[PDB]
């Protein structure tokens, strides 16, 4: 009976880990974009429409 | 279309509605990359005769 909670508290902390992830990923490529504008609006003038 | 099935699956957690929110945030994901890709001036012009 203890193994069957076992391996679905495991499970579980797999998928929060694994959509942790991904959401870390996704943050990842927000805070290089973040980046990117930072140094070029903000330290100098940007040509690039939009 | 089973009934016991589903009383089993319930004891098991929110795996399902987690599923639904993932697909659903996928859907609108990618209605969001549509419009951000496409629909970028808010004014339909059109070519003279």
């Amino acid at each position: 009976q203890i193994d069957r909670l076992i391996t679905g508290r495991l499970q579980s902390l797999q998928t929060y880990v694994t959509q942790q992830l991904i959401r870390a990923a996704e943050i990842r490529a927000s805070a290089n974009l973040a980046a990117t504008k930072m140094s070029e609006c903000v330290l100098g003038q940007s040509k690039r429409v939009d | 279309d089973s009934t016991e099935c589903s009383n089993l699956l319930l004891q098991y957690g929110s795996f399902c509605t987690q599923l639904n929110r993932a697909l659903t945030g996928i859907a609108v994901e990618q209605d969001k990359n549509t419009q951000e890709v496409f629909a970028q001036v808010k004014q339909i012009y059109k070519t003279p005769p």
